[PDB]
């Protein structure tokens, strides 16, 4: 069981050096012996990553020797290195902008034409991959977000159900979580991915529906928090006429 | 601009469990099949491996899971549909020529019957009028399917260029969307108004349904 491991987070302003590293578990990158299976110099320590409303894009490669192989949109910026004695190895992707924001994949592919006995599954591909890593690249500062209520009324209300919310607006970077009474209320709860506003600050909606007798018996409150701001907000929902 | 050009379709299969689903993944010019690769992959979690080299599963694929291809049109086909299986699947050009670049991919949606969305809206709190900003919500709650048009009006009039719209995942329950559109102005632009509509069109409402109210109300 082989398995990577990416550690970190990326928040840089336009212009700055990414920097980003991946550990392997379960095999050696020291380890010259050959008996069975694969070269450990047919595997390609490869960085892939992933824009929101963009396919996946193999930034590049550096196998066991030092040999690395860069795309070309990258090539000029980016900068690969490994090391066995941490078994570990990372990206360097300078001048980055806003276009470079996203999730940071490190993978195995594995490139063999020559093996002893069998040849494992997953040949001519990336076998094995880690979890991803969130970098943001903007020009805002880290800012918490404003918690307002999207209060009850007759306008959200449908068969003695009504819908109330928090409009979590005006905070970065990702991500905030939502509960809905200290995570006692978790029924017929929709919280909405975030929008990037053209500010360069992300908004979204968390909204519940709920019984409309029990809105002048229960109070309902919203727990929004931010880690990166370090910020925790509660905020009591009022029902209104509207 | 050598790079091979790989095109997925359709965009989103919309499936039952048990069906048959078949993904394509054509290619500009003919890639070898012993370096055409799927993967699997879920929202928060890594992509997986699926079909790689001629064909072969990679570890952990059940059988289900199978490849063809002819070098320039290939196929991934899954026999029987598992719950588990309902995700994003990407194809690749792994192995003939570098960079390995990836499909747009290729979306498979649980089909259910056709669910009606429930219409709100939200007026603005008197905590964001005194920060000098009005955003006025209007939430679909539990459609299907995620094709829905929302139109802002004010005093009769289309909005365009100040709303912003937002989708959840289809929902592992009853497999229906929610949708959330926030329209905002400054105290000035919307206090120079009073009506404020959310018109919404769906393949389930025979006529769109609006849902106003008067800024005098609130």
């Amino acid at each position: 069981q082989v398995q990577l491991q990416q550690w970190g987070a990326g928040l840089l302003k336009p212009s700055e050096t990414l920097s980003v590293t991946c550990a392997i578990y379960g095999d050696s990158l020291s380890d010259y012996s050959w008996k069975w299976g694969v070269s450990r110099d047919d595997y390609y320590w490869t960085w892939i990553r992933q824009s929101p409303g963009k396919r996946l894009e193999w930034i590049g490669e550096i196998n066991r020797g030092g040999n690395t192989k860069y795309n070309p949109s990258l090539s000029s910026r980016v900068k690969m290195s490994i090391d066995a004695s941490k078994n570990q190895f990372s990206l360097r992707m300078r001048s980055v902008t806003d276009t470079d924001t996203g999730i940071y994949y490190c993978a195995r592919g594995r490139r063999s034409r020559q093996w002893i006995g069998d040849l494992p599954p997953g040949n001519q591909g990336l076998d094995v991959w880690g979890q991803g890593t969130t970098v943001i690249v903007s020009s805002a500062s880290t800012k918490g977000p404003s918690v307002f209520p999207l209060a009850p009324s007759s306008k959200s209300t449908s068969g003695g159900t009504a819908a109330l919310g928090c409009l979590v607006k005006d905070y970065f970077p990702e991500p905030v979580t939502v509960s809905w009474n200290s995570g006692a209320l978790t029924s017929g709860v929709h919280t909405f991915p975030a929008v990037l506003q053209s500010s360069g600050l992300y908004s979204l909606s968390s909204v519940v529906t709920v019984p409309s007798s029990s809105l002048g018996t229960q109070t309902y409150i919203c727990n929004v928090n931010h880690k990166p701001s370090n910020t925790k907000v509660d905020k009591r929902v009022e029902p209104k006429s509207c | 601009v050598h790079e091979i050009v790989l095109t997925q379709s359709p965009v989103t299969l919309s499936l039952s469990p048990g069906e048959r689903a078949t993904l394509s993944c054509r290619a500009s010019q003919s890639v070898s099949s012993s370096y055409l690769a799927w993967y699997q992959h879920k929202p928060g979690q890594a992509p997986r491996l699926l079909i790689s080299d001629v064909y072969r599963r990679a570890s952990g694929v059940p059988d289900r899971f199978s490849g063809s291809g002819s070098g320039t049109e290939f196929t991934l086909t899954i026999s029987r549909l598992e719950p588990e299986d309902f995700a994003i699947y990407y194809c690749q050009q792994y192995g003939s020529s570098p960079p390995y670049t990836f499909g747009q991919g290729t979306k498979v949606e649980i089909k259910r019957t056709v669910a009606a969305p429930s219409v709100f809206i939200f007026p603005p709190s008197d905590e964001q009028l005194k920060s000098g900003t009005a955003s006025v919500v209007c939430l679909l709650n539990n459609f299907y399917p995620r094709e829905a048009k929302v139109q802002w009006k004010v005093d009769n009039a289309l909005q365009s260029g100040n709303s912003q719209e937002s989708v959840t995942e289809q929902d592992s329950k009853d497999s229906t969307y929610s949708l959330s559109s926030t329209l905002t102005l400054s105290k000035a632009d919307y206090e120079k108004h009073k009506v404020y509509a959310c018109e919404v069109t769906h393949q389930g409402l025979s006529s769109p349904v609006t849902k106003s109210f008067n800024r005098g109300e609130c």
